[PDB]
């Protein structure tokens, strides 16, 4: 059925390219696309290739333990799941956490945002835009000069570049490229000179060394990264600055370390990451017109970083909350997770069931159901052990299809950054505006793979500042004699309602995350997760309506079809995490 | 020449790969460029799709019988292995094919070693660890969710330097790091021994560094180096930062009862 849904028009004839495994993402995806005779994508298909089933594993466990299980949904997006879980439980039981706990949590979430975004740009996304071998051609003296006219970052000596270049050369000439093996070097879509190439590669390596630090903030408060620890009722990292056993607690020496790290992280995002995006952007300026997909039309975010504790009102969430529809940015609709007709996920084109004939019907997560049913349809190609080609007319992903009042949405940095922009908050508007001015592009350039990538960088700096801000607030708490870290009044389960519903939410690095728990007889009854990459990588629905990922591949021209570098760019710009998507 | 290492991802949350890069001495940069050849790795490798599979075939064919397979994640058995699908094929085949020609196998993390969270009751995906599937090759289990960054790196640098499999225990864990209980080298132990406990969060005990045993710490049943090597450049470890050991390096810790119970 050559049919048309949302601006785009979909054709299932023409050549069919396959990308499996999709690398430089978390976990397992499979993309399939169709091209026309002219090498333009007439169809795009997003298949999640894994599942583990926490939604099921949590039945009948202690709601206090929940965060530790759901934490292990994902080690890249680390802690955003735990944080949501505790919020959800706390929400249900009515627990109020103290100010210092709300501070520390927000610091740890901000630390994630910074760290994740940085590791993602360099170590997942960059090699779509950076020719590593090309870098061997470069002149160190210019490379330095470029990197120095780009920023005040001190690691720029020509000697440092020569030496790294010679190291890189020996690596490549060794004939053991490791991660660079059979990479897309020389591709015609690679578009930056050897100087900007060597530069990026150096920063790639510097980032790989430095990222390891940023996460020590998690280490101090959470105990370890990845997979730090959290607590229903507050935080475990109890504070004791000045009295006798302070060595067994968060004290002045720990807080000093944390302070010290924050400053380094913001410095790295401010002087290294964001600039290199502006340099790299400038060469790929036409990628401002590729990969909008849903971004120009439909956006969603739940907000994040409550300033005052226990107020999850939009009024108090530093990161924007809201919902856009059909390019109506004048009308930024507010978001309600209790509402049952509001926030839903269909399985119509996904390998789960909802019972017979209710396959077309969509479910709010308090009623949601994760029961798997693997079955391929009529136009399927392969066996039970093999997949030559997926049948998208039927069920085709391990990812559920989430919708907001029946509209397919795009979530993530760009989404918040757009909502906050039209909410007219200058903490987002101005830095977005100044980015456009330097690249000499208009508002609409944001609606693209390039804009989506810019949005992420802008946030790492913002998130850095927020991190400092919540450290600054923790400190004014302690100066004023508030050192409390945990409410323990409902820590005992015999103190709980006999049954209770709850919603936990967060704005994770990749987008809008929610957990819809039900407690009953001191045990978990429901537990349902709708995670950001679920929204984005989600298959189609009852309506036949496509998701953010598929939509964004749609206009794309494949310079070389055998080597789909172009598809990877767009897909990587959404920061895919499929563990995260499927749970 | 550098020892080639093929790093596979099965069912997993990618967390031991994230842990590995947190290594400080040696830097994961310095491992990648100078100690090993990280020849296939879903998470960071430039190549995708056919180009990615080709690159693997290249290194197996070429470095056959001499390469090390690192496995993070485990393999689901139910629905004929299609709860985890790499290049149109269940992960289980890909594992068997790659490890048949390998010199030795490192099982990173609790997923590959035991099952971890996907394998917690009622384990719908029938998630099954490496050593229950590959049984004709030597397996080093380096467990924990995740392992300690500098443990992972020290295991590799040891094997390269001494050209040996390190001494394993009954479970296949390098004794060097998994030989002693967290609790038998814990700093808060003095307090345990003198009955000084955190009884509830943020009590005088907690703020004084008291033993977390009553708050459900599983350090006394749990082998890892967390109390000694510690996490992230030895900055801290779960207990030091106020929370009891989860027992995350041991088999079945998810179904060992609650995390906040004494067991
Ligand atoms: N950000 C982020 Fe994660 Ni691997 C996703 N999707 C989160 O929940
Ligand atoms: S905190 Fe845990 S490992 Fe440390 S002394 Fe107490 S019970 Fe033992
Ligand atoms: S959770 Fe893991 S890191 Fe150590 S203290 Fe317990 S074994
Ligand atoms: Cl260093
Ligand atoms: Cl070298
Ligand atoms: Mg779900």
């Amino acid at each position: 059925y050559p049919y048309q849904t949302q601006g785009f028009t979909l054709d299932n004839s023409g050549r069919r390219i396959v990308v499996d495994p999709v690398t430089r993402i978390e976990g397992h995806m499979r993309c399939e696309v169709n091209i026309d005779s002219n090498n333009v994508i007439t169809n795009a298909v997003s298949t999640g290739t894994m599942w583990r089933g926490l939604e099921v594993i949590l039945k009948g466990r202690d709601p206090r333990d929940a965060w530790a299980f759901v934490e292990r949904i994902c080690g890249v997006c680390t802690g955003t799941h735990a944080l949501t879980s505790i919020r959800a439980v706390e929400n249900a039981l009515g627990i109020a956490i103290p100010d210092n706990a709300n501070c520390i949590r927000n610091m740890m979430q901000a630390t994630l945002h910074v760290h994740d975004h940085l590791v993602h740009f360099y170590h997942l996304h960059a090699l779509d835009w950076v020719d590593v071998v090309a870098a061997l051609k470069a002149d160190p003296h210019q490379t330095s000069a470029i990197a120095q006219s780009l920023s005040a970052w001190p690691l720029s000596s020509p000697g440092y570049f020569r030496d790294l270049q010679n190291r890189l050369k020996r690596f490549i000439e060794s004939g053991q490229l490791g991660p660079f093996r059979n990479g897309y070097w020389g591709h015609p879509a690679m578009k930056l000179p050897p100087e900007a190439n060597l530069l990026a590669v150096a920063h790639y390596l510097e980032a790989l060394d430095f990222q390891k630090e940023i996460v020590k903030i998690h280490t101090v408060f959470g105990g370890k990264n990845p997979h730090p620890n959290w607590l229903v009722g507050g935080v475990p990292c109890a504070i004791n600055l000045d009295e006798t056993g302070a060595v067994g607690a968060v004290n002045m020496e720990r807080l000093n370390l944390v302070s010290s790290i924050i400053q380094k992280a913001r410095q790295f995002c401010e002087q290294v990451y964001l600039p290199d995006v502006l340099l790299i952007a400038s060469y790929y300026k036409d990628w401002a017109k590729i990969g909008g997909g849903l971004s120009s039309m439909n956006l969603l975010a739940y907000g994040e970083f409550p300033d005052n504790p226990n107020d999850y009102s939009a009024s108090n969430l530093l990161l924007p909350r809201g919902a856009i529809i059909n390019g109506r940015f004048d009308e930024i609709h507010p978001v309600d997770l209790t509402a049952p007709d509001e926030i839903q996920e269909f399985v119509t084109h996904s390998w789960y069931t909802y019972g017979n004939g209710n396959n077309d019907k969509g479910l709010h997560p308090w009623d949601g159901l994760t029961e798997p049913q693997l079955v391929m349809g009529e136009h399927y190609k392969g066996t039970k052990t093999f997949i030559e080609q997926v049948d998208e007319s039927a069920k085709y992903s391990w990812i559920k299809s989430p919708r907001w009042k029946g509209h397919a949405m795009e979530v993530g940095p760009l989404a918040r950054y757009l909502i906050g922009y039209h909410q007219n908050k200058p903490e987002f508007k101005e830095p977005v505006d100044q980015l456009l001015s330097v690249l000499k592009l208009p508002k609409e350039a944001l609606f693209s793979t390039l804009g989506r990538t810019a949005a992420r960088a802008l946030e790492s700096v913002w998130a850095g500042n927020t991190l400092q801000y919540f450290f600054d607030r923790l400190m004014r708490n302690l100066k004023s004699g508030d050192t409390a870290t945990a409410n323990v009044t409902l820590w005992e389960p015999d103190t709980w309602p006999t049954s209770a519903k709850g919603v936990g939410f967060s704005e994770a690095p990749r987008g809008a995350l929610g957990h819809w728990i039900k407690i009953a007889n001191q045990k978990i009854d429901s537990y349902q997760c709708v995670v950001p990459t679920t929204w984005n990588a989600g298959p189609r629905d009852d309506k036949g309506q496509i998701g953010a990922y598929e939509a964004a591949l749609m206009g794309t021209k494949l310079a070389v079809p055998d080597q789909p570098l172009e598809i990877l760019r767009t897909l990587h710009s959404f920061d895919p995490c499929l563990a995260c998507s499927t749970h | 020449p550098r020892t080639p290492v093929i790093w596979l991802h099965g069912l997993e949350c990618t967390c031991c790969t994230e842990s590995f890069i947190r290594s400080a001495h040696p830097l994961a940069k310095d491992a990648i460029l100078s100690l090993i050849s990280l020849d296939y790795d879903d998470t960071i490798m430039a190549a995708a799709g056919q180009q990615a599979e080709q690159a693997l075939a290249d290194v197996m064919r070429e470095y056959k019988g001499n390469y090390i397979v690192a496995v993070e994640g485990n393999a689901p058995l139910n629905e004929d292995g299609m709860f985890c699908i790499l290049a149109g094929e269940p992960f289980l085949e890909k594992l068997k094919r790659v490890s048949a020609d390998a010199k030795a196998i490192i099982a990173w993390g609790s997923c590959a070693s035991w099952g971890c969270v996907q394998a917690a009751r009622p384990n719908p995906t029938k998630a099954t660890p490496v050593h229950k599937l590959i049984t004709d090759k030597p397996i080093i289990k380096v467990p924990g969710c995740p392992p300690i960054p500098e443990v992972m790196s020290a295991v590799i640098t040891y094997m390269l330097a001494f050209d040996r499999i390190p001494p394993l225990d009954r479970l296949g864990r390098p004794k060097m790091f998994y030989g002693q209980r967290i609790h038998d080298k814990c700093y808060r132990r003095a307090h345990f021994d003198a009955g000084q406990f955190v009884e509830a969060w943020d009590d005088e005990g907690a703020r004084k560094g008291y033993c977390l045993y009553k708050m459900g710490c599983k350090g006394p049943t749990t082998y890892n180096a967390c109390s000694t090597v510690r996490w992230n450049d030895g900055v801290s470890f779960p207990i030091q930062s106020g929370h009891g050991c989860l027992g995350c390096s041991e088999d079945g810790f998810w179904d060992y009862g609650s995390f906040y119970s004494r067991a």
